[PDB]
């Protein structure tokens, strides 16, 4: 009974939590990459175009 | 001096124009009010100035004048028993001049120019002097303060004034080239003070806490870091280290934390007693305070002022301890300034040069042979509040690679009021092997073996806890149940320490050795009685369990009799059981 | 001059910001008046300045503004509020204008709303113990006069009722410390950020019922009010509180309804300016901005006044690691955390004692202040409750029948502790009654395992039956 | 008026030039086709316009004319028993004109200008009238429709039309200063309508469902939110509330949902029976529809139009229930519009001012004392589809 | 690639768990994985002090050829510097070795340039004078962090987690310099040392190292806490 | 280009018992053999090179460890062709890359191999193509996209990874050449999760 409970209930729940957390962290990294792109584009624009 | 005007104001940043000739990291005076600022950029005829004071109310067109010198401190007599802001201005003088609030533009000297000090020379005309050599002696509380030649000075002396009382502005040296030396000199905070040689660490920094002194030692010249979430116990641990350590001078740096924590030190310390001199405890302490609602840019300057003062007291021959309240606030200040500059940041928005600053700051710690031929030491303990949530933030990761000890705190232990709440599994030290020869001579010959046995027991307990989650405590055999109970005994008795108790706040080395000896003797007797067929449940009912568990609160001088009685009772109880 | 200057060179309007290009004469941080073409006047604050152009944030909405007719006029260079002792009993909006229909206040002084830092030399230690009438606060998380003690709440949890009950029942006990004559009542300063009509109606009714409006000053900023006005409300409230406490020797209690809305407005302004973000969305300077609000409380050497703050904030997904609760817990002097699981069981007030904390507890307890056994009783209660929770987690796995006697005793202690100690309703408890109940609960355990209490206190107080108090 | 030309096109975002003098949040006519647009930015001689219709086929150089007025609705008799577009256009007139497909550029009136209404006067010449006062009644499907003074109007009256049949755009009352008052008036949808006082809710809003009425009640004048994944039963619950609740007038807003869910309501409802009057159920219901494949920018306008109409029916003394089919689509519309402006977003790309809009929308609900003296209430139930 | 030949000869490091069960072969890149508190420096010093070649077991008895050790330290502190100086100078092992040291307060570009100089010297000695050299890199985590700082200072967009996109290529130009060349007698062997930051093997630095290297040695924390030295776990 | 693509109806005799019996692959088909390190990918791939019934064999290394590439470069010439007894390298073309080659060279490795295989297909031969560690080719593609700031999509990989993989595998199939003859290309690719 103990082996069946551990194999059925616990492990899939832990695995689902792991993959959910991984997806959230990946999303945050993608968003900060987009922000870095925008600020680099802003930096390079004001240094060259202005006279 | 270089003069210019302003055309940009945005928070703590001011951009001036017409500043061709200024140098990097100079000190500038901003506006007609006369605020103190620092230059970090050069662009054609314009310069970028960050202001160490509030900038609201300023108008475009006010003048800016550059002093041509970097940020410096005044080192000399009169710094002890004092409290200073981020740029070394005494707060008592401000309290006299202004009300309960801090206004801008206050001008006060770091060292008091009115007090007269007794002077006693150590040199004669015709002598050759060098940077770092002493010449003179000034009494200051329980210490004798030495007047040092500045490190950049070499020459021959023909002037001495005889013994008398003089102000700190009185010069009593004349060299052949005509320069004068006074009781104080100015040193820039970003240049490390030179030394002659470095030394290996071979003497423990006794903190008075059982777990830190026994399991995770730190040497006299070493570095340590203590990270943990809010409410875990960093500040209480640091104040206990300030009270009970064996350092000659303690410099306490508050960077971006509450003002009540500085008020507590200001009030409680004059009543307490110095452990090694018997005088007031405040006579050995120097406080640098930059609270959370003070201007942001002064947070870095406070850290540099603190480390420079600590380096200065090292050259005299003392052993100095430095407490940094939070380096995360310094990192956040650097992030705040970098927003105005419009740079491209690192992983969590911090500037990329953040990791070099921390390394340069921690590298000042060590035991040295000074230029004067004496031996001094500086030990740095820096609390790192993990800024966002946890230990994976870049500040903690950068701190991990340059520290010799790492005292990780746990929130779960602090929830159940199990202070000091040091996480035993995630903590380590690297100073054990070097400190092993000292422990054999000064504590006991078998002390490292007892420490290793305690660590082995804790590791065995940590191994069995995985099985307990799996099947429960009832399935374990008697030997493993005994190991679990002894681990609980160690955790409840030996590791736990109440910092607000009258007796338990301080624990010497021999008391800790006695407690460890008692616990290991009890474990040996219990294992032997297990081999004789006694069940575990009747063993825990013994009255000697209460005797061990309350050995913490026994006073230091009452302890040896208690130790003898407890050892005799330990022998007596298990001989009659089986 | 005889007539003041006006600036018309405005070429930008987007969101809350507004750019004007001929305005080098405006000081940084100044307050300006924005005049519509129809005659309506809107307020704004300048946070950037140059010889080229200036940037102004607008408090009200931007509907109806145009680039051809709009003009900007100048008010004084520092945001200053007029304060007086006559303003007790008045109501104001988010920016300090009356909404009770009474004539405006003639100022005795005009003070800058940003304030000034308190000198750490001039402070002193908070000492006086405050009896709130709630056992889980009085015994285990003691509140002293001069403390910043925020309340961490969820969505459906009753933080407002707890705050109103604390404000109604709060008093000091001069008899215990021997300080002499009884106190005067607290003066309440109530600052509301974006708040619904339901909560506002409840608070107004509760203050009217007890007659506390004669001592109170209310700054109201409703949910349908402009968002950027929320920047100024806490600063004005704390300016009034500081004036009353340190110039007229009052004992001021300050309640801030929802710091989450203040952080939302701050994020709006920061994101409009392309600032470097903090962790989730919020700007990197949010720690410094919150610090200028919280750190204005305390006590001052040589003066009789005091300021006590009870901010209320909502953890969004009941998450303690969110940036707003994290920064609040880094700045303040403790927290009271409500529990949803206790709320679902009908327990009121649903204070969870384990995540709660009071940093300044040790100053206000001990002999000569409340009683000699306070701290040890608190510690023993904490350890016993932690053991009970751990045994709950154990019986979730192994089952009730496998328990020994000791674990069963701890489990029953935890259940009785919750049901009797925490659940108290609207009743008022003195400190002695709470200590008596706490000692009755600890009597369920044998004397052997409570190692955190000295043997004299055990010999004196142990042995009480709970049936005498609850039967 | 202010007139200018177009020089930039990118999706629903049009940038006009030569617009010096245009005001924020006005309404513009775009292009030769004559589309509807709203200005939310100003920069020099230029203006930034979001377009509520399809922008395909537009070219640089087409004229832009500004009406000088914000987005407003026509409030008066004839709104009941009707189905409207996201910017208050009657859908059956569009069907009559164009056919079975909704093309852009169709101009229709919101209220029928050719229907005769029976008029019964209340005021007398020489009387003093204020905002929100009642002057005249018109018979509707079982109800009595009151003609109200616009809130920002004060004056004295000496002209009353006698009892007869008139259209909605004939002056029935003339004030002393020369102001002519008709059976209808216009109100900008972004401004909350004034009231006298707000009251505590104390009577239940009966929904006819056991679990909602017994365990988790909602009071007359409160707010409620019903989240859940797809296939959980939000739409069926909201339609059951529309069928069975005791509210006098039901306003249903479809914001970016299926067209079948609106066709079902259109077809089935006239066959049912009103619980408290006995007439057809459609006589008490007002439908605002903006399906998922309709233009994205019109989703916000539908929400504001619905809440403005619900506020209008409150001032007559009725008890109104408002159902929003999904606010997640409104959030997506805001995200798209902010993405066209290149603003820095908050979590998941939503603009940082997202919470302020939701707070302002839900704040319209409550039990009030109207300006005329009657007591009305508006209750809001909004479904969230995360 | 057509000039290399297959590795076929072993090196006796003097440690039983490496010599017997995880044999080191001339031409191999065999990293040591360690934690935070684990004693990597002591193991590195011991290996540099003890390592030698064994010609007597090879062939008929073989003819002896020179041996040398090149040591590179990146981001070390003063304590490690004093320890390494005292370890090397106290037993005569310095006479056959070359030391490159880079303290933690030294500039980061010098940290970048440090391992390439060591590999240049190793290549010169091995393929010009037919030495058998052994290159030890003290910490690759410090090198990766310095590379991240330098890349961010030049306004480059980062890659997967925080580290730059070209980190996989940059580490490859360091590891792939070791090897043994047909027609020559000398060879270069590398022993990288690195500390796993999260103590997880899925971090980018340990992950990219497994793609380039030819094995691993992992230190165990449990064996270290039990009093065992050197704490090499034989199973992973 | 070709004239017409035919349906696969003849087995690719790998010369191994289990793969030929239980899980066959037709000529012109595609097979994938994944597995962690130490599983046995390289040995099986080389056995397919040695023992198969393909007329011409193309071997592509997407960038391997230097010592393993040395091993496969030394081991191959020593063998013998089972068809005629001659050297095995007479019927093979070898594409070799290590980890220190330029990243542009490693990305274009599999395209050169498939182009050569298609060239021999037009002559009328049957060609077997073995690709080693397409995961490392994917890593090279990821690095190239990071150099161009391509906004990564799934883990770090560019959003167009599946399109490139589809373009590579779809070149395999039995066709009728422009010259009227019949040829085929078979692709076996090893994946390392
Ligand atoms: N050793 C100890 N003995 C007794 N009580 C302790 C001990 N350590 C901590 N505490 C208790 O826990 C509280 C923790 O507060 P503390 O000021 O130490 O927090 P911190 O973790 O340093 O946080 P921060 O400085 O970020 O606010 C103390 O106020 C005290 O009540
Ligand atoms: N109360 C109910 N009684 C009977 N059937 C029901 C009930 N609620 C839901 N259903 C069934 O489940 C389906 C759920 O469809 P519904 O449109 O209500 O879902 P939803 O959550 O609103 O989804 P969507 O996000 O797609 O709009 C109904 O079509 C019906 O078949
Ligand atoms: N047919 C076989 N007979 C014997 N051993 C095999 C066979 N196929 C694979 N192996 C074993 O599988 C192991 C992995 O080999 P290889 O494929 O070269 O490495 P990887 O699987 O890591 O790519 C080898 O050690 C080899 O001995
Ligand atoms: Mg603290
Ligand atoms: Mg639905
Ligand atoms: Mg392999």
């Amino acid at each position: 009974r103990r082996v069946n409970a551990l194999e059925q209930v616990v492990i899939p729940g832990i695995r689902a939590q792991i993959r959910f957390i991984q997806q959230v962290l990946e999303q945050r990294e993608r968003e900060d990459t987009f922000r870095l792109k925008r600020i680099k584009g802003k930096i390079e624009a004001r240094e060259a175009e202005e006279e | 001096m270089i003069q210019g005007v302003i055309q940009k104001i945005a928070g703590p940043a001011v951009i001036a124009k017409g500043m061709l000739g200024a140098r990097m990291y100079d000190i500038c005076k901003v506006g007609e009010e006369g605020l103190v600022g620092e230059i970090i950029r050069l662009d054609g005829d314009t310069a970028f100035v960050q202001v160490y004071e509030d900038t609201s109310g300023l108008k475009v067109g006010e003048p800016v004048v550059s002093t041509g010198l970097p940020l410096a401190v005044e080192l000399g007599p009169g710094m002890l028993n004092g409290i200073y802001d981020g740029i070394q201005r005494p707060l008592e003088r401000i309290r006299e001049k202004t009300g309960i609030y801090i206004t801008r533009g206050v001008v006060v000297h770091a060292l008091d120019r009115e007090k007269k000090w007794a002077w006693t020379p150590m040199v004669k005309p015709g002598d050759e002097v060098r940077g770092g050599m002493v010449l003179g002696t000034v009494p200051e509380f329980g210490f004798t303060h030495k007047i040092l030649v500045p490190p950049d000075v070499r020459g021959r002396v023909k002037e001495v004034k005889p013994a008398g009382e003089y102000t700190v502005e009185e010069p009593v040296v004349v060299l052949e080239d005509g320069t004068e030396l006074k009781m104080y000199h100015t040193w820039p905070v970003r240049r490390a003070r030179p030394v002659q040689r470095k030394l290996d660490p071979n003497t423990p920094f006794l903190t008075g806490m059982r777990i830190l002194d026994v399991l995770f030692p730190v040497a006299m010249g070493g570095t340590a870091a203590i990270p943990g979430p809010f409410g875990s116990g960093k500040t209480v641990t640091q104040q206990s280290l300030a009270k009970w350590s064996n350092a000659d001078v303690v410099v306490y740096v508050g960077c971006g934390e509450r003002g009540n924590e500085m008020t507590d030190v200001l009030v409680e310390f004059p009543e307490l007693t110095d452990p090694k001199t018997g005088g007031p405890l405040m006579h050995r302490t120097v406080l640098i305070a930059n609270t959370s609602n003070m201007p942001v840019a002064a947070r870095e300057a406070s850290i540099y002022v603190g480390v420079t003062i600590a380096e200065y007291f090292r050259d005299q021959g003392f052993s100095v301890a430095l407490m940094a309240d939070s380096t995360s606030r310094w990192a956040e200040a650097l992030r705040e300034i970098s927003s105005r500059l419009e740079e491209m940041p690192a992983e969590e928005g911090y500037p990329p040069y953040l990791a070099a600053r921390l390394a340069a700051f921690y590298e000042r710690a060590g035991k040295v042979i000074t230029l004067g031929g004496e031996e001094g030491a500086v030990t740095i303990v820096g609390a790192v509040s993990p800024p966002g949530g946890d230990m994976s933030e870049p500040v903690t990761q950068s701190t991990l690679r340059i520290v010799g000890a790492f005292w990780r705190l746990d929130a779960s232990l602090a929830f159940r009021r199990h202070f000091p709440a040091i996480n035993w599994n995630g903590s380590y030290s690297l100073f054990t092997s070097a400190l092993d020869p000292w422990y054999r001579e000064n504590v006991a010959e078998d002390y490292p073996e007892l420490r290793d046995a305690i660590s082995e027991l804790l590791q065995r307990e940590a191994g069995l806890q995985e099985i307990v989650q799996l099947v429960g405590p009832d399935a374990l055999q008697d030997a493993e149940r005994l190991v679990i109970e002894v681990g609980r005994i160690i955790r409840e008795d030996f590791l736990q320490q109440n910092a607000y108790h009258e007796v338990d706040a301080y624990c010497s080395m021999k008391k800790a050795y006695g407690i460890m000896k008692m616990i290991l003797a009890f474990y040996k007797e219990a294992e032997a009685a297990i081999k004789r067929g006694v069940s575990i449940d009747e063993i825990l009912q013994l009255p000697v369990l209460e005797r061990i568990g309350r050995a913490r609160y026994v006073s230091e001088e009452e302890f040896p009799a208690y130790f003898e009685e407890a050892m005799k009772e330990i022998q007596g109880a298990f001989k009659a059981l089986a | 001059d005889l007539l003041k200057k006006e600036y018309t060179g405005i070429t930008y309007i987007s969101g809350p910001l507004l750019f004007v290009e001929n305005a080098k004469d405006l000081a940084y941080g100044a307050i300006v008046d924005i005049k519509d073409g129809t005659g309506r006047v809107r307020g704004g604050q300048v946070i950037e300045v140059s010889e080229e152009y200036a940037v102004i944030q607008v408090f009200e909405e931007t509907t109806g503004l145009d680039l051809a007719t709009t003009s900007v006029s100048l008010v004084e260079d520092v945001a200053r509020l007029g304060v007086s002792k006559e303003m007790l009993g008045r109501r104001f909006n988010g920016i300090g204008k009356p909404i009770d229909g009474l004539p405006p206040i003639t100022p005795e002084k005009r003070l800058p709303i940003t304030g000034l830092p308190l000198n750490p030399v001039a402070r002193r230690k908070p000492e006086q113990f405050i009896q709130t009438g709630i056992s889980t606060i009085d015994v285990m998380n003691t509140l002293v006069r001069g403390q910043k003690l925020p309340i961490f709440s969820g969505s459906g949890l009753p933080a407002n009722e707890i705050a109103a009950q604390i404000a109604r029942q709060a008093t000091v006990r001069p008899d215990l410390s021997g300080e002499g004559e009884k106190e005067e009542p607290f003066a309440v300063v109530f600052a509301a950020m974006g708040i619904t009509q339901r909560e506002l109606s409840y608070f107004i009714q509760e203050f009217e019922r007890t007659g506390a409006l004669s001592r109170s000053v209310l700054f109201l900023n409703k949910a349908d009010d402009p968002t950027i006005e929320r920047i100024l409300t806490p600063r004005m409230a704390l300016t009034v509180a500081e004036y009353l406490a340190f110039e007229h020797d009052y004992h001021v209690l300050v309640i801030l309804t929802d710091m989450t809305n203040y952080c939302e407005a701050l994020r709006e302004i920061g994101a409009a300016r392309e600032e470097i973000p903090g962790r989730r969305g919020y700007p990197g300077y949010m720690y410094t901005d919150l610090a200028t609000i919280y750190e204005r409380a305390g006590v001052v050497e040589g003066k009789k006044g005091s300021v006590t703050q009870i901010p209320i904030l909502s953890m969004p997904d009941d998450d303690r690691t969110h940036p707003i609760p994290d920064l609040t817990g880094y700045i303040t002097e403790g927290q009271i955390q409500l529990s949803r699981e206790l709320h679902r069981k009908g327990i009121y007030p649903p204070i969870d004692p384990l995540p709660s904390l009071s940093r300044l507890m040790n100053n206000g307890v001990g002999k000569g202040k409340t009683r000699e056994d306070h701290k040890q009783v608190s510690d023993q209660l904490y350890s016993a409750y932690a053991n009970g929770v751990d045994i709950r987690k154990l019986v979730a796995i192994i089952g009730e029948d496998a328990l020994t006697e000791n674990d069963r005793r701890y489990l029953q202690f935890a259940d009785a502790f919750e049901r009797f100690f925490i659940n108290q309703g609207q009743q008022n408890r003195s400190i002695e009654e709470s200590l008596q109940i706490a000692w009755a609960l600890l009597s369920m355990l044998p004397q052997g395992e409570l190692k955190r209490i000295s043997k004299d206190h055990i010999g004196k107080y142990y042995g009480q039956k709970l049936e005498e108090i609850w039967g």
